[PDB]
């Protein structure tokens, strides 16, 4: 505007920041502070090879599993402190065609979802693709849209079985007098699920003993009346269960959606005000 | 080719209008306004307009954006 | 209802002149009372 | 007994959530994410033997033709192009296949009977097509319609296809009056051209200099639909509001995603595809985040096509009463993993500014029938294109009721009390300090409908809130401060800031207004200060 | 008779497949779309101005 | 359960606080513009209710966010309750809602 | 000095308009505050300091700005 | 890896909407259209002086 | 040129992998959700490194097929 006071530009007693008018050599581009972090000097550009942390200059000829993943090799450069905030280089730029989606038919008119904060981030819907394509739709599990390509990253330490119809537990006592892992992974499993978050869980959980003295086993049964069994096995924790069980839930409950059933959202409850007591009781042994 | 042929004759405003001596805020803020009645209620201040934590911060252009 | 919702601004008079405070400006100038000049 | 209060009481029923000692189904869900479908497409006799033979020239028809005829810069001259009595189009008025309205709309907008059928016999003056410059020379030209059966030689003009019978404009039958309501219009295009036609220049170099910028093809439709883009970078400051002397509110309804109804009043047949002013309703920025003492109000504002007024909508995102939770971590921990988020309730208005004209509203008794058909509210003197939009809006979004005027909002601000008043349902959970819930109730859509009530010029909206400051709850006070402020009645936001006990609420409703010192407002009484009495109830008169 | 104007102030042509800013353009897939918006009268005016354009061809 | 309406008096408080620890209350909850819980002469007037775990007292304003009516009802739901009101005074009849309502629909 | 101070409040609000600035939050002197409109300028100051600096008299008692008063000896 | 669907999905989303809604997203234009070499450019022309 | 709303508010500066999508609705902050429910307001590691990302249902449930010496799958190969 112009009832205010803007900064002096052309006329000031105040330092004018153009650190390169007596340190740089030759042509000097206008990009401010282009070649400030080099020490404030244009020399020994001539150089190819400078030192190099993993993902940088030299290193794309070695492996790690990071970098040969996530950086192209011919996309490395400089050091750190010898970053290439500009360079100028002579000859015909190329403008290399961009990448093509593939396994999408020709003439296809797909389907789009328009996502939007409005809407929970928890929502599977988030997680679903914007675009969606006839031919990405599994038609033969009855999905009527395409299935959602990312899935949360929580960690599910408590059991949420909502969506899912039964749950079986198979344990041996005699197993139990032996004294395996699997045991107590199982009964940890077991204990977690009856104190899962659903109303009642008592009545989805079920426990059978080993009426033949089989190895131990756990079988949920969702709502579509598919069924998924998590592979027990040593070094196998009750956490790691619940994970494995939740995780295979979410898939499931998105499978039900797209096949195009409603299915009915979790919101806070009885359970959640139970988890909150705790919580608060962890913050303030935290504060103390 | 610039080395060799003439350049295209300099616009007509280039060279008519004057390169300005200051360089105004990308945010200016003027907490002048006269859409609401009573101005001295904060709450109906158009949204629209910078504030003034938007006026010294935006020293730079638009993230995705390179030049002025 | 038309007219308890409507409202209409008042006539702007042509050419009027606004003070520091926004009041209304009536004709009034002043000139060097004491300065004797030939009118 | 009304729809509004029926909703209130008995809400209908949403997703079931159930739980352990219950099961909540009445909780106002967000809208499920949107699709788009390529599938779905976008859509969704005695005329004809008047054509053929039955058609007869009157004697009054027949001198308005000639009169026409004999006739007796583009924007002020009024053509008339005469076509043939065979050439004469014959049959009721069909509505655009993008019409959303019901059978009964269609009935009321004909007058009674879809049947009807107008010969239209020549056309008149010309108007800028919806996506081109606002300051164009006119291109779809009008409609002159008359009833070849009618008592009262009566003549109608159709400015545009997207108008129907019941806002033609109605003529005395006089080839004098037909051109003097025509010159009306010609000389508000005129007007418009002369005034902002230097503005729309500046911005349609500014969008050429910036696609050549970006780089983006230049062509026509480019450079004009960027110039719609660049409506954005509107300054509130450098706006044609205030334009016109006449102003009047109108509500738009509460909604929770003012975009969709922006998106609406944009594609809106009726109004320029290039606005003035426009301002996009990110609830999420940080600037536009919805508060007890709130950012403030988005505002867009749109020029109709033929009578060249403006519609300046205005998303009040400030209007709130619910308090910020006391323990956010708290609140972040209760709704972090939940797949249920209530849907918000965020007004949005429209004030319409239309300039003095006589002919252009109709003279009065159009807008009356229409009113007295549809129960809105506009004022006799609107232009017609200006509230057949606003219709025509409402309608497309799907929130007709909801469009109410002054009377509606103190129906609505009724039918709350009668609910107030009567117990108050259950909800997910009652909600406290701590751990507010994001649910609006009886007492909170109270207090946003009593700001909605002073937003909307209310004479009485004074004694409204002094009556209801007695007996009313917290939010209820809050709502009633927020209104105070609106109308500009320092005394009543002092009195009512005063009067109310120490606590949160009125922390915030002194946050609200620009104030010398918190003191001013919240003593009630002067509280000596250093031995010595302030007296700032001066201040707020 | 009509007096002269500048091509400023004249109508600008528009092309067969030209919307307004709110509107996407046009492409092979997605027609029209993506718009969860429905019942846009300025699409089917664009595909009326289509119909016409490749009747005149 | 125990409810305090529009108390105002910091004796007549601490005294209904001891009775409510005295007979194990489930919870005290005050409502409406009561005295502050706590206060000197509410102190004075209750020896130890303000550290009894077995009576929990709870504050509820609608001045601060709190819905009070909306958690009485929530309880009342979730315990099956039945609620049974006293008042000190008896109780008139006199309203200006029906005169405000009659107005807005004029 | 409290009723000084909300007084100049009062001038630059009603100065709001075309007001520039506001005056100091902390008053520096507790018994005379200036707020300057433009040409036009405010002092409040309490009785005492009002009677001890009599502006007002010195500003009626002053005679005009006569042309011919530069035509006189230098002091 | 020959198909990643989480890339390919965003990379599809990001195209069409580069390429459907060019107002919106005028400012990631740079990203595949680079300035023509030959005309000014902000950060890089440096044009010669005078004598005097 | 002129001032702009463009020039006023700036937005998030989040790398592709991390946005969640690229629609003007989505432009926003995850957190402004959070703080539009509440009604109210509110770096790197030295060596970031993460191991690539799989499809939620073929990581979750991925084929035992194996071809000469290399795991074959319809998305990845691999070693083994």
């Amino acid at each position: 505007t112009v009832g205010l006071l803007p900064a002096q530009l052309a006329l000031s007693r105040k330092p004018r920041l153009r650190p390169h008018v007596g340190n740089l050599k030759g042509l000097v581009y206008p990009l401010p502070y282009y070649a400030m972090w080099r020490g404030n000097h244009n020399k020994y550009t001539y150089n190819k090879s400078t030192v190099c942390l993993w993902g940088e200059g030299d290193t794309r000829s070695m492996y790690h599993q990071h970098y040969a993943h996530a950086k192209c090799p011919t996309d490395y450069g400089r050091g750190g402190r010898e970053f290439e905030y500009l360079t100028v280089k002579r000859g015909k730029m190329l403008q290399k065609p961009l990448p093509r989606v593939q396994y999408v038919a020709e003439g296809s008119k797909p389907v789009w979802l328009f996502k939007s904060w409005h809407t929970p981030l928890s929502s599977p819907s988030m997680w679903e693709r914007e675009v969606q394509y006839a031919e990405h739709t599994p038609e033969h599990i009855g999905a009527k849209r395409p299935l959602a390509v990312v899935a949360p990253r929580t960690m599910h330490r408590y059991l949420f079985l909502m969506h899912m119809e039964k749950v079986t537990i198979t344990v041996s006592p005699l197993l139990f007098g032996y004294g395996h892992t699997i045991q107590k992974a199982v009964l940890d499993f077991y204990r977690r699920a009856i104190s899962a978050r659903s109303p009642f869980p008592k009545d989805k959980v079920f426990l059978f003993y080993a009426i033949d003295h089989i190895t131990p086993r756990i079988e949920v049964t969702w709502l579509d009346g598919t069924s998924y069994v998590p592979p027990v096995l040593e070094g196998a924790s009750s956490q790691d269960l619940i994970q494995m069980v939740m995780e295979e839930a979410w898939l499931a409950a998105d499978r039900m959606a797209a096949e195009g059933r409603v299915l009915n959202p979790l919101a806070i409850d009885d359970y959640k005000w139970d988890q909150l007591v705790v919580f608060k009781k962890v913050r303030d042994k935290e504060a103390s | 080719a610039k080395r060799e042929t003439l350049p295209p004759v300099t616009r007509e405003n280039i060279w008519k209008e004057p390169q300005q001596t200051f360089f105004l805020p990308f945010a200016p803020y003027v907490r002048v306004v006269d859409y609401p009645k009573d101005p001295d209620a904060k709450f109906l201040k158009p949204v629209n307009i910078p504030r003034w934590k938007d006026y010294m911060q935006r020293t730079k252009p638009v993230i995705p954006r390179t030049w002025y | 209802a038309a007219a308890a919702a409507a409202a209409a601004a008042a006539a702007a008079a042509a050419a009027a002149a606004a003070a520091a405070a926004a009041a209304a400006a009536a004709a009034a100038a002043a000139a060097a009372a004491a300065a004797a000049a030939a009118a | 007994c009304s729809p509004f209060l029926s909703s209130l009481l008995s809400p209908v029923e949403t997703v079931p959530l159930h739980d352990v000692t219950r099961t909540y189904s009445t909780m106002d869900v967000v809208d499920p994410p949107a699709r788009y479908n390529p599938m779905v497409p976008n859509v969704e006799l005695w005329g004809v033997f008047e054509g053929s033979e039955d058609n007869k020239p009157p004697a009054w028809f027949y001198r308005l033709c000639k009169l026409f005829y004999r006739t007796n810069d583009p924007y002020v001259w009024i053509p008339f192009n005469l076509l043939d009595e065979a050439d004469y189009h014959v049959g009721p008025y069909r509505f655009p296949s993008t019409a959303t309205y019901t059978h009964e709309q269609r009935t009321l907008l004909c007058l009674g009977d879809t049947r009807r059928e107008y010969v239209h016999f020549c056309d008149s003056y010309a108007f800028p097509g919806r996506a081109q410059i606002p300051t164009s020379v006119g291109t779809c030209p009008s409609k002159l319609y008359v009833n070849p059966k009618q008592q009262q030689p009566v003549v109608y003009i159709q400015l545009s296809n997207d108008i129907p019978p019941a806002m033609w404009l109605p003529v005395k039958g006089t080839a004098a009056s037909v051109r003097r309501v025509l010159a009306e219009f010609a000389s508000m295009a005129a007007l418009h051209r002369d005034w902002h036609h230097d503005e729309f220049m500046e911005r349609h170099a500014t969008a050429v200099r910036m696609l050549e910028l970006q780089r983006l093809p230049a062509g026509e439709g480019d450079i004009l639909r960027y110039m719609a883009y660049d409506a954005r970078n509107a300054q509130f400051a450098f706006a044609p509001i205030r334009e016109f002397p006449n102003q009047q509110e109108f509500f738009l309804g509460e909604h929770d995603d003012p975009e969709k109804l922006m998106e609406h009043v944009d594609l809106c047949p009726l109004l320029f595809a290039i606005p003035h002013m426009r301002t996009v309703v990110d609830l999420h920025a940080e600037h536009m985040i919805p508060t007890i003492a709130g950012p403030g109000v988005a505002t867009s504002l749109y020029r109709c096509i033929y009578s060249k007024a403006l519609l300046f909508v205005q998303v009040h995102l400030s209007s709130e009463v619910k308090l910020p939770p006391q323990d956010p971590e708290a609140f972040k921990f209760m709704w972090k993993d939940s797949q249920v988020l209530p849907k918000m309730r965020i007004p949005v208005f429209v004030r319409v500014v239309w300039p003095t004209n006589e002919r252009m509203s109709g003279g009065g008794g159009l807008l009356r029938r229409f009113n007295r058909l549809f129960g809105t509210e506009f004022a006799s003197d609107i232009p017609v294109d200006a509230a057949m939009a606003l219709l025509y809006v409402m309608q497309w979004s799907g929130h007709i009721k909801d469009f109410l005027g002054v009377r509606g909002m103190r129906q609505r601000l009724a039918d709350l009390l009668l609910a107030s008043q009567q117990p108050e349902p259950t909800k997910l959970y009652p909600g406290t300090r701590e751990i507010p819930n994001p649910e609006y109730t009886v007492a909170e859509r109270l207090g946003m409908h009593v700001q909605y009530l002073a937003q909307l010029h209310d004479p009485d909206i004074s004694l409204t809130i002094q009556r209801l400051l007695p007996v009313a709850s917290a939010p209820v006070r809050m709502g009633c401060a927020k209104a105070a402020l609106i109308a500009g009645d320092r005394e009543l936001f002092r009195h009512i800031v005063s009067s109310e006990p120490p606590g949160r609420m009125q922390t915030y409703m002194t946050k609200l207004v620009r104030k010398r010192k918190t003191r001013d407002l919240v003593d009630a009484e002067p509280r000596l200060l250093e031995d010595q009495y302030e007296f700032a109830a001066p201040l707020w008169t | 008779r009509y007096r002269p104007i500048p091509e400023s102030m004249q109508p600008k042509h528009l092309e067969d497949n030209f919307t307004p800013f709110p509107l996407p353009k046009f492409d092979e897939s997605l027609e029209y779309g993506p718009v969860r918006l429905r019942n846009i009268p300025d699409i089917e005016a664009a595909k009326e101005r289509r119909r016409g354009s490749r009747l005149a061809a | 359960v125990l409810v305090l309406d529009n108390v105002d008096d910091p004796g007549l408080l601490g005294t209904v606080l001891r009775t409510a620890a005295g007979f194990h209350y489930d919870a005290v909850i005050a409502t409406n513009h009561c005295a502050d819980l706590y206060d000197h002469r509410v102190i004075r007037a209750a020896r130890g209710a303000h550290f009894q775990k077995a009576v929990p007292i709870y504050t509820l304003k609608e001045e601060d966010g709190d819905n009070v009516y909306g958690m009485l009802n929530h309880i009342l739901q979730r315990n099956d309750l039945s609620p049974v009101c006293f008042a000190a005074r008896d109780d008139n009849d006199a309203t200006d809602e029906l005169d405000d309502l009659v107005r807005q629909l004029r | 000095p409290r009723h000084i101070h909300l007084a100049a409040w009062a001038v630059q609000e009603a100065d709001a308009l075309k007001r520039v600035c506001k005056i100091r939050r902390k008053q520096v002197d507790h018994t005379w505050e200036v707020v300057p409109v433009g040409r036009i300028i405010v002092n409040l100051m309490q009785e005492s300091l009002r009677e001890e600096l009599s502006l007002e008299r010195k500003w009626a008692v002053t005679k005009c700005m006569d042309p011919l008063s530069v035509a006189n000896a230098p002091v | 890896t020959t198909y990643d669907a989480i890339r390919e999905d965003k990379y599809d989303a990001f195209i069409r909407l580069r390429e459907k809604f060019p107002e919106l997203y005028q400012d990631t234009r740079a990203w595949d259209n680079p300035p023509p070499f030959g005309e000014f450019n902000m950060f890089y022309s440096v044009r010669f002086g005078m004598v005097g | 040129l002129s001032v702009r709303t463009e020039d006023f508010f700036s937005k998030e500066a989040i790398s592709h992998a991390r946005r969640v999508s690229w629609a003007p609705h989505t432009t926003e902050k995850k957190q402004g959700a959070f703080a539009k429910l509440a009604r109210s307001n509110f770096s790197f590691a030295q060596e970031p490194y993460f191991e690539e990302e799989i499809e939620a249902h073929r990581k979750h449930h991925r084929p035992d097929v194996y071809i000469y010496k290399y795991n074959v799958s319809p998305t990845h190969f691999s070693l083994r």
